[PDB]
């Protein structure tokens, strides 16, 4: 640790492009300022030193932190001042969730539509609501001081970074101390929020959820302080502890958790009051996963000769395929900031899409099983982040072959011996992605074909040619006879998908059997299929940053650039970064296609609602067997059919998605031109716009210049994303808030 | 079923003897030794009993 | 094969020379700049197209031109 | 002097821009909150 | 011409086409463009994404006018 | 002809040589390192260059120079010399022809495709039609 | 009526923005400042390569390629 | 009257929309004043009111009265941002001022333009709008 490394001043907020060398010479072009915000966060072109990058990191990472606690405290302030909270927590089916009521100027006032109890206001997808209801937050002023928190905890990481920047800034060794860092990550970071939390849901959580569950009708409970307070109220609630301050921890001390068990408990299931997760198996849950990260956090050699090095793990770990194994990693990944980056983006996309893909199918917040619109919106915006986060990744690993990668650290180990061989990976992975588009693609138009023909029978369909999932069904099965049998001491299975019985929060399904059929194997192997192709792209563009049998010397070339010419018959896209900007096309079209399958075979065979007798009448009442089998079925029975709502919106509440699918159309549609274009017309269009300025002594002193090839293919993907993604999105929110 | 773990000297005798025997453990296992058997080793090897025998425990009055 | 001209306007910077990663061009005795020296093209057999030398020359307009023509093994960059 | 170096950054173009379209925003919007529906000059 | 006279491109190709530019040297030697004009504008010179330009070159003495002494 | 060198600790790959190689053309660089070092082959990987000769057989001129440019030159070894081998056996040298390299100017070198004019001095197609001439003919 | 007026005003757009697509192509074919020989490389080649800022869809075909996108829209 | 339009006065799909005229701003009549403003208005078939565009004094407040305010002050922003350029354009560090703005100088360009056409003109009579022909760049042909 440093002292007064660099100098608190304004000068060089003065100074754009202090951070580079070609950045300060004056703007003589346009493309310098593009080429600003190019360059901004490349801490590793701005200076030569992994210890200023570090330094530069650290308190970028403070900086961002800071912005996330800012988000946070301002939704807590608007759910503590301008949202339905407490009228929701008295009527939770009744109420939909709501929050920011928009200022009455010009039209936009009908978009606080009547979300129930009086309240106006824009209906709340985010599921907040739910969450300080799990949490055990009853009123609003818990949220306003959380708010105030949030704000205090921003101030906080701001005031870091300015300190861990330019007054106390950490040496090299501080950060290549992956030992310390890594066990205090997984104990010290992990497994204190877990604990802590545990210590909410002991004591705060579980009590108030469980007199909420019974219609205590939320006031007349006592504020999360009496709770440890008089354990009297813990009386009644779970009597089998003696429940004191020293008292009631000695079971613990003392292996005596039966007692514990009331509350610690393995039940699984839903809640069949709320449609949530039973609290008190979240409770354990929270307690577990606190203990195997403390555990966790004691395997890494700090200071007292106890622990594991990850070097001899890894150059330990060799065979007899892999040459010399993982000898050189530990190097490689202490030494680029890239190569950490590639994993840690790939992981948190992976636990992202982990995230969308757990909690539709165990709904852990009490009320938003019901929710459909919270369901909906949770798993399809955790799918895109999750998406966006893996393509990162994969843009992060090309970086680091093309700038941190070298071979004399990388000798015979997997690294070197997988660059060895990409070709053969890559016309593998190229015949896989043929072959699941064959068999995946191929089977629906065969279908459509079939169809049309009039030849019903002769259709990959549940009535036709059969494929049935058999393995996904037998898993399924498997999870049901385990909650009396392989998961013995467990009341209910880990999820109703798998089996059980319509669990009927409302007069709304919260989560019924999800049954598999042949459209499902289809979709599955379409989603296969588009997976294997994102992964084609980016593992080419990683494995081939570097050279070909084309270009020899890309590295030299770098990460970024637009081509090696119009010769060897056209090197256009040559580059790591332009297959990145393909994996993101190619990402959306997959993301797409798993949400949409979400959205139908939800509203086709899991919600709805449940009649008096109990029978479920499904929201597209199981279209999905017999035409999501057929495009024609998917343009009709999904697109064209469930489109209706987003575009009858005009003049309702819904307006606004109605504006937003017509924008998000033409956002997408712009994008086409930077897509289909080059930088050379535009040049040539601009050098005429530009004699018409010098025409009238109005000709700026920056001279007008195109986009580059590679931020014309970047302002292309970007509008594509953006304009694809609202699209879906003002879609599905109209059409799950007009039907459910 | 919900188990009979319960104060007993047995479970105070279990975890005894996972300890002795974690430090038995790290007498034939742990490979730094001029660390601190000192201070550092013994925690280590009472920790690692503790959690042994957590688990001993457990399985005994679970069984 | 592509054609490489060079027109008398080159100053002998030697940059498009340095630039060629096939070994086309060299710099032969001239007396009709200062730096006394003319890029020359004698290897456009091996010439690929990439057009490194066109981007490295700083004379306005370009003191070497590249003319794509017939394609050949060479000119691809097939190493098949 | 900083307050000078404020200066310079509070005179550029993101700045200033972001500060004139904040200010023509407060007028057309406030503007719309006084007299509304102005499709044409009434006569 | 001469160095500091501002001079007028005539060259049809030339970046700096009817654009006036100021001599910083005249070769005495007897080369078929010895005149070196500098200007304010770079040039399209560089390549994708560069934010810089090429500023001088080297034009013959028939195609440039002195505009200025 | 009959070059020498060893081969470099090279594990073997799949971006090397082709079926080209054996029926069209080949190249090689052969180069003296003075001592053990690690290089990368532009045919993916790292190798061990040996002290003394190294030969080394690429598909393309160009995998050649790209292999003299990024990896040799920067080594301080500017002693390699670029080989096309014919598959009956022939053999011409091809990248140091006359000893010297090509930014460096010879006297012995002849000047090749140069025009006597600017670029904006050529002909037009218009009056350059029918016939075998082409705006930068000479 | 007003549909009327704002559709025929969109086919004086995809009209306008046609011709000028096509015209900046015809009066560039021979060339531009980008590139001032544009003659003598023919109607239809890629580009000029990555240099001089980079020239994609350079080309006077280019001009063609794109304007039959908003004949098409138009 | 104007190409079969009646007034919005007497047309009866007018009054049918104005009786249910949702309230676009805060104020709690809201639309009953935009109708009755509205009412003074050309409308049609549909009773909208829709715009004449012709001159037509009587009928002027629909395009002419904002097309002469629109161009007045697009004109005092055109002409503003020129004094600016061409006053940046003598001092050599023009690239620095455009990215960052000198202040002083664009107010005191800003604060003219209220007379912007007259001084307009005044180029148009002497010559100082218009660079000539063979002082511009020109591609080659
Ligand atoms: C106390 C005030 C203060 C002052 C006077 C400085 C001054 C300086 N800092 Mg510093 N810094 C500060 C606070 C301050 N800092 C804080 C609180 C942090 C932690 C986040 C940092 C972290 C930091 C790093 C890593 C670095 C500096 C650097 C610098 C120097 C370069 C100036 C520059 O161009 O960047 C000024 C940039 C801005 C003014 C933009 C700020 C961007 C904010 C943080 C985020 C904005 C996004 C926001 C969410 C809005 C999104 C927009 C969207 C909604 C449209 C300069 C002397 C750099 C340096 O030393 O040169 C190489 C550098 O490496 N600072
Ligand atoms: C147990 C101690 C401890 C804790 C709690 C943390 C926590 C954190 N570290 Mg850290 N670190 C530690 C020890 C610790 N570290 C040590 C010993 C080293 C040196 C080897 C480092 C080196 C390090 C680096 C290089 C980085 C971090 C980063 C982070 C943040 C990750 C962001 C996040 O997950 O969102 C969770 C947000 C919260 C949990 C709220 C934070 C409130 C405070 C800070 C937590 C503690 C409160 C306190 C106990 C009272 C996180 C807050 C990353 C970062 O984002 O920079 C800040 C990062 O780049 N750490
Ligand atoms: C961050 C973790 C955390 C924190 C700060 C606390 C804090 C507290 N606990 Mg708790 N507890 C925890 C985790 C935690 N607990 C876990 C993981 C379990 C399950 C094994 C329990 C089970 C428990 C019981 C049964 C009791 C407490 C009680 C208490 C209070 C008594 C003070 C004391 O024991 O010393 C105290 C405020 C006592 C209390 O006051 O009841 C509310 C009480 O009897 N705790
Ligand atoms: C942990 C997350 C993370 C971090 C720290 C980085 C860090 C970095 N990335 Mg990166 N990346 C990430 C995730 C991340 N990335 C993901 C998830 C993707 C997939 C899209 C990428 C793909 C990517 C590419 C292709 C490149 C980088 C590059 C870089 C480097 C410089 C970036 C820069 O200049 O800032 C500049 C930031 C901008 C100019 C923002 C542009 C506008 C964004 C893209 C759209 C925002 C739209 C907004 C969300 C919604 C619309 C708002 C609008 C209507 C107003 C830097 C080291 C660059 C590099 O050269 O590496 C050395 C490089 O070219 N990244
Ligand atoms: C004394 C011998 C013994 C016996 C009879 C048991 C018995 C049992 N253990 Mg256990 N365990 C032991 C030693 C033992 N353990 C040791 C030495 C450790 C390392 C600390 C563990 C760590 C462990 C874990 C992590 C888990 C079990 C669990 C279980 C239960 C179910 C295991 C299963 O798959 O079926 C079962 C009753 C499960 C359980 O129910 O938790 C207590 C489970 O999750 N054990
Ligand atoms: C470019 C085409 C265009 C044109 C000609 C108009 C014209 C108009 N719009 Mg519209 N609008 C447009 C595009 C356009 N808009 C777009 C792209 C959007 C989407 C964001 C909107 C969204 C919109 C809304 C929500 C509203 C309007 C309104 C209006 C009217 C009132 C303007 C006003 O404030 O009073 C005059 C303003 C001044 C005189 C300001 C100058 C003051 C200085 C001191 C002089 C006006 C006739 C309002 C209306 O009432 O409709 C009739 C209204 O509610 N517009
Ligand atoms: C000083 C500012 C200024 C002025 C006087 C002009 C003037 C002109 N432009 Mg230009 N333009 C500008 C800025 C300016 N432009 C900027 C910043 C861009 C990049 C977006 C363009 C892009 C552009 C194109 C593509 C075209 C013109 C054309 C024209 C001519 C026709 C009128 C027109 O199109 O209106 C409309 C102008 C726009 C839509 C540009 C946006 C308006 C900008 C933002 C105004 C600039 C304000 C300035 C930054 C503030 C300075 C004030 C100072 C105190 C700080 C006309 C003489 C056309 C032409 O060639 O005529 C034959 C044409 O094809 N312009
Ligand atoms: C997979 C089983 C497996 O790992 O095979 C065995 C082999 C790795 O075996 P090794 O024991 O040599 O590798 C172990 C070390 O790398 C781990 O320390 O994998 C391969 O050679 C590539 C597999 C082809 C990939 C096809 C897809
Ligand atoms: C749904 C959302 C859409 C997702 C878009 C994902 C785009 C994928 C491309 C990666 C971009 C990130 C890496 C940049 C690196 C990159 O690849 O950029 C490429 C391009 C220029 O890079 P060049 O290849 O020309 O670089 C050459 C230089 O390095 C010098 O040789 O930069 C731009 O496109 C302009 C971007 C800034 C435009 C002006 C900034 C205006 C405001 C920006 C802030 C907006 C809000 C941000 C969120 C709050
Ligand atoms: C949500 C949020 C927030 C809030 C936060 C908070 C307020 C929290 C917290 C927190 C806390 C408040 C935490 C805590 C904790 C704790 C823990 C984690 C513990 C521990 C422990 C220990 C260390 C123990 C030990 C022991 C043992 C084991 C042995 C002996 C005995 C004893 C018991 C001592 C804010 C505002 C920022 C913003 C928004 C978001
Ligand atoms: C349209 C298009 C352009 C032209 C795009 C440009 C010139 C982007 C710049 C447009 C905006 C409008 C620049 C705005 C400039 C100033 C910031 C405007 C002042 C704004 C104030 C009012 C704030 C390319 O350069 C290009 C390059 C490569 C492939 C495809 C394309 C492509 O499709
Ligand atoms: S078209 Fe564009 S990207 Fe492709 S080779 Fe030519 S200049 Fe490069």
């Amino acid at each position: 640790v440093d002292n007064d490394p660099v100098p608190t001043s304004f000068e060089k907020w003065a100074k754009p492009g202090h951070f580079d060398r070609t950045l300060a010479r004056g703007p003589q072009t346009t493309t310098w300022i593009w080429n600003l915000h190019a360059l901004a966060h490349d801490f590793d072109t701005h200076t030569s030193d992994l210890e200023d990058i570090s330094r530069k990191i650290f308190s970028a990472h403070f900086g961002h932190l800071a912005v996330v606690f800012i988000w946070l405290s301002g939704m807590y302030f608007h759910g503590a001042k301008f949202s339905n909270y407490e009228a929701w927590l008295a009527d939770p089916t009744g109420i939909k969730p709501s929050a920011q009521v928009v200022w009455p100027i010009v039209g936009q006032g009908i978009l606080n539509g009547d979300v129930g109890g009086g309240f106006h206001g824009i209906q709340i997808t985010s599921g907040l609501f739910q969450l300080w209801r799990a949490s055990g937050i009853t009123n609003e002023f818990q949220l306003y001081c959380t708010a105030i928190g949030g704000l205090v905890m921003a101030g906080l990481m701001l005031f870091a970074g300015w300190f861990h920047y330019h007054k106390r800034a950490p040496k090299l060794e501080w950060f290549q101390n992956v030992e310390s860092m890594l066990n205090h990550h997984l104990a010290g970071l992990l497994g204190l929020g877990s604990l802590g939390w545990a210590g909410h849901q002991i004591h705060v959580s579980l009590p108030i959820n469980q007199l909420l569950d019974a219609g205590v009708a939320a006031k007349d409970i006592p504020l999360p302080h009496e709770f440890i307070l008089n354990p009297s109220l813990m009386a009644e609630l779970y009597p089998n502890i003696n429940w004191g301050v020293f008292s009631g921890v000695i079971p613990f001390f003392t292996f005596n958790w039966a007692a514990y068990s009331d509350f610690l408990t393995f039940k699984g299931g839903l809640n069949p009051v709320t449609g949530g997760l039973w609290l008190s198996d979240t409770a354990h849950h929270h307690v577990a996963i606190a203990v195997l990260f403390i555990i966790a956090g004691h395997m890494y050699r700090t200071n007292w000769g106890i622990g594991h090095s990850l070097k001899e793990i890894l150059e330990a770990h060799k065979g007899p395929f892999t040459g010399t194994g993982h000898k050189g990693l530990y190097e490689v990944l202490t030494t680029s900031w890239h190569a950490q980056l590639a994993i840690n983006l790939a992981m948190m996309g992976s636990l992202s899409i982990i995230v969308a893909q757990h909690m539709y199918a165990m709904p852990p917040y009490p009320y938003l099983a019901t929710d459909y619109p919270t369901q909906l919106s949770l798993f399809t915006h955790h799918m895109w982040i999750g998406g966006f986060l893996i393509v990162g990744g994969a843009a992060h690993g090309a970086i680091f072959f093309v700038r941190d990668y070298d071979p004399a650290v990388n000798q015979n180990n997997v690294l070197d011996r997988v660059l060895r061989h990409r070709d053969a990976i890559i016309s593998h992975l190229n015949w896989v992605c043929i072959f699941l588009g064959f068999h995946s693609f191929g089977l629906y138009v065969h279908n459509d074909t079939m169809r049309a023909f009039g030849r019903p029978q002769d259709m990959f369909s549940d009535t036709g040619i059969q494929l049935q999932p058999v393995f996904a069904q037998w898993v399924q099965h498997l999870h049901t006879l385990a909650p009396g049998g392989t998961a013995p001491n467990a009341a209910a299975t880990a999820s109703v998908a798998f089996g059980g019985d319509v669990v009927a929060v409302g007069g709304k399904v919260a989560m019924m059997p999800i049954a598999l059929g042949t459209a499902d194997f289809l979709v599955h192997h379409i989603h296969a299929f588009t997976i294997h192709v994102t992964v084609l792209i980016l593992l080419k563009g990683v494995l081939f940053a570097r050279s070909s049998r084309l270009i020899p010397d890309k590295a030299n070339l770098g990460f970024r650039f637009p081509c090696d010419g119009p010769g060897r018959g056209g090197t256009c896209q040559v580059s790591g970064w332009d297959h990145v900007f393909l994996g993101l096309f190619w990402m959306y079209n997959c993301i797409s296609v798993v949400i949409f399958h979400f959205s139908w075979k939800m509203q086709s065979d899991v919600w709805g609602t449940v009649a008096p007798d109990g029978t479920v009448s499904h929201i597209t009442g199981g279209n999905f067997a017999q035409s999501a089998i057929t495009i024609n079925g998917w343009l009709r029975d999904f697109l064209w059919a469930q489109a209706s709502q987003v575009i009858g919106s005009y003049g309702s509440a819904l307006s606004a998605y109605g504006l937003l699918f017509l924008g998000a159309h033409f956002v997408w549609a712009f994008s086409l031109m930077f897509l289909f274009s080059g930088r050379g017309y535009w040049q040539e269009l601009i050098e005429s716009i530009v004699w018409a300025h010098n025409k009238l002594k109005v000709a700026p002193a920056i001279q007008p210049r195109a986009l580059s090839i590679i931020q014309g293919r970047a302002v292309g993907v970007a509008h594509y994303l953006l304009g694809g993604i609202a699209t879906t999105w003002a879609f599905f929110l109209a059409r799950i808030i007009s039907v459910g | 079923t919900l188990p009979d773990t319960t104060w007993s000297p047995a479970v105070g005798l279990v975890v005894i003897l996972c300890n002795l025997f974690a430090i038995a453990i790290g007498r034939y296992a742990i490979q730094s030794r001029g660390k601190g058997f000192g201070l550092p080793e013994l925690l280590a090897t009472t920790s690692f009993g503790h959690l042994l025998a957590a688990g001993v425990v457990s399985g005994l009055q679970y069984s | 094969a592509h054609t490489v001209k060079i027109y008398d306007t080159c100053i002998g910077c030697t940059q498009c020379v340095r630039a060629c990663p096939t070994d086309v061009l060299e710099m032969v005795p001239w007396d009709g700049c200062k730096a006394g020296q003319i890029a020359s093209s004698p290897r456009t057999e091996d010439c690929v197209g990439c057009k490194r030398c066109e981007t490295a020359c700083p004379t306005d307009f370009l003191s070497i031109r590249v003319y794509l023509g017939a394609e050949t093994t060479r000119s691809m960059g097939l190493a098949y | 002097m900083q307050t000078k170096h404020l200066l310079t950054y509070l005179s550029t173009a993101p700045v200033l821009a972001a500060l004139w379209m904040t200010i023509t925003a407060g007028i057309l919007i406030e503007f719309n909150r006084f007299y509304p529906d102005l499709l044409f000059h009434p006569l | 011409v001469q160095r500091g006279s501002k001079v007028r491109i005539l060259r049809p190709e030339s970046y700096w086409y009817n654009e006036i530019g100021t001599v910083a040297s005249v070769d005495q030697s007897g080369i078929k463009y010895p005149v070196i004009v500098r200007f304010d504008k770079v040039n399209y010179t560089g390549f994708s994404g560069s934010a810089g330009g090429v500023n001088t070159n080297n034009f013959a003495l028939s195609e440039v006018e002195e505009v200025s002494a | 002809t009959t070059l020498t060198g060893q081969p470099p600790l090279y594990g073997g790959s799949t971006g090397g040589l082709l079926s080209k190689a054996d029926i069209e053309e080949k190249y090689a660089i052969t180069w003296t390192s003075p001592k053990e070092q690690v290089f990368e082959m532009p045919t993916a990987g790292a190798a061990v260059m040996r002290e003394g000769e190294n030969l080394v057989y690429l598909a393309r001129k160009e995998q050649c120079l790209a292999l003299a440019a990024q990896q040799l030159r920067p080594r301080k070894i500017n002693d390699y010399k670029i080989y096309r081998i014919f598959p009956d056996g022939e053999t011409v040298l091809l990248h140091p022809k006359d000893g010297v390299f090509p930014e460096k100017v010879n006297q012995g070198r002849e000047a090749v495709n140069t025009v006597p004019r600017s670029i904006g001095q050529n002909p037009n197609p218009a009056q350059l039609k029918f016939s075998g001439k082409k705006p930068y003919d000479p | 009526g007003p549909g009327d007026f704002l559709v025929h005003h969109a086919i004086a757009l995809g009209l306008h923005t046609t011709t000028l697509i096509l015209v900046k192509g015809a009066l560039d074919a021979r060339g531009s400042k980008l590139m001032p020989d544009k003659k003598d490389f023919g109607y239809a080649f890629p580009c000029d390569g990555p240099g001089r800022g980079g020239t994609c869809d350079i080309s006077a075909w280019d001009a063609f390629y794109l304007a039959m996108f908003w004949m098409l829209n138009t | 009257d104007v190409a079969g339009l009646v007034p919005c006065k007497d047309s009866p799909a007018f009054q049918k929309r104005a009786a249910a005229a949702v309230n676009t701003t805060a104020d709690p009549a809201s639309g009953q004043k935009r109708f009755e403003r509205y009412s003074q208005a050309l409308c049609g078939e549909d009773g909208l009111p829709h715009l004449v565009v012709d001159g037509r004094l009587s009928r002027a407040g629909d395009f002419l009265i904002p097309s002469a305010l629109f161009l007045f002050i697009t004109g005092w922003i055109g002409w503003v941002g020129r004094a600016y350029l061409i006053a940046v354009r003598n001092s050599g560090e023009a690239n620095e001022k455009e990215i960052i703005i000198d202040v002083p100088l664009a107010i005191k360009c800003m604060l003219t333009g209220f007379a912007w056409p007259l001084a307009a003109l005044k180029e148009l009579a002497s010559g100082e709008l218009t660079a000539k022909d063979n002082e511009i760049t020109v591609s080659p042909r």
